[PDB]
């Protein structure tokens, strides 16, 4: 739960 | 070469996993195959991709994605940055499975893709197990400390300790140790390991990039990752496809290294750029150690020849070429 930015996660990974 | 390329919006990977299915002559043919009806491609995911399938099979100039995008709503640089590679590929998959469902073509997707595996979860002290058995379609591969891809499997199907403050819940019988671990049952014919070069760090509040060597091979044994192995088809998987990522957080690029035919004739797929090129070009030198692999495709030996089966113009209903040719008049005038 970035600012984005060009480097992509899933957010499914961000918790 | 032989072979298109495809228009460079802000769609990131998608080109270079594009292509990736393309060259899946197994999966383009059964998209093809789809029956499927609509005076715009745009208008579902499944027309779109037949179309931009058609499109890189038959013409001279770079390949447009317009369509594509519009049907899945993925329109900025945001919806692709939120997501991994096999999120994308799932959204298109899953869909055109779905298509399929009830047609002629049904059951492609996971006769192609679909593996199983079995976790599980076993307590030390108490008669307490819950084997859990499912079903993939690729897997996402921990590189942070491993040297090369063996050392990933090796991770992958490593025993878990849940012991300390990682005790296991088990419920009724309070917080326990435990061993969690998964076994691979099968492998599919067509194998999708994502490396795991990106991922956010929780410490530094950063989406970050892992830039370190791995090295992987063109040819994979895995037969020591099997439960039990089939003495009449050796796990070896043969490299097919190599998607690389260039850059940071403030600008990357993306292109895919593929050796269509299963052969070692490689060529480099740079958007709208195709140009053949060396071995090394697309495996040592994407090894990393700020431009690295973050997807494999690897192909079973023994599948090679039906997976890589040729698709001719006798591959694509007629009804198909007649919507994509009115379609193209329509665009033309």
């Amino acid at each position: 739960f970035v600012t984005x930015g060009y480097l992509x996660v899933s957010x499914r990974r961000c918790g | 070469t032989g072979y298109v390329g495809l228009k460079n919006g802000a769609t990131c990977y998608m080109n270079s996993l594009l292509q990736t299915l393309f060259f899946t002559n197994q999966l383009r043919k059964a998209v093809y195959m789809m029956p499927t009806e609509g005076d715009d491609s745009s208008k579902s995911v499944p027309l779109a991709l037949q179309r931009v399938f058609y499109e890189l099979q038959h013409s001279d100039k770079p390949v447009g994605t317009k369509k594509l995008t519009k049907s899945f709503g993925w329109e900025t640089l945001d919806s692709f940055m939120q997501h991994d590679v096999q999120e994308l590929c799932r959204v298109l998959l899953d869909n055109v499975e779905n298509k399929m469902k009830g047609t002629c073509v049904e059951g492609t997707i996971p006769k192609l893709f679909r593996g199983k595996m079995v976790s599980y979860i076993q307590c030390k002290e108490v008669d307490y197990r819950s084997d859990r058995r499912e079903d993939y379609y690729d897997i996402q591969l921990s590189i942070k400390g491993k040297k090369n891809i063996f050392e990933s499997f090796v991770d992958y199907v490593a025993v878990e300790q849940l012991d300390g403050d990682n005790k296991y819940d088990a419920g009724e019988h309070g917080l326990q140790e435990a061993e969690k671990g998964v076994k691979f049952l099968t492998l599919p014919p067509v194998l999708h390991l994502q490396l795991m070069r990106f991922m956010y760090d929780p410490q530094t509040d950063q989406n970050i990039k892992i830039n370190d060597r791995f090295e992987f091979p063109e040819q994979l044994p895995l037969d020591e990752f099997l439960q039990k192995t089939d003495p009449k088809d050796p796990a070896n998987y043969i490299l097919h496809a190599v998607l690389v990522h260039s850059g940071d957080n403030h600008g990357g690029h993306y292109v895919v290294y593929l050796n269509p035919k299963g052969d070692g004739k490689w060529c480099k797929f740079d958007d709208d750029v195709v140009s053949r090129c060396t071995k090394e070009e697309a495996i040592e030198h994407n090894y990393g150690g700020c431009t690295n692999a973050y997807m494999l495709v690897y192909i079973r030996e023994s599948k090679l020849s039906e997976v890589l089966q040729a698709v001719t113009d006798h591959d694509i209903p007629q009804q198909l070429v007649e919507r994509l040719q009115e379609e193209k008049r329509i665009e033309a005038q």
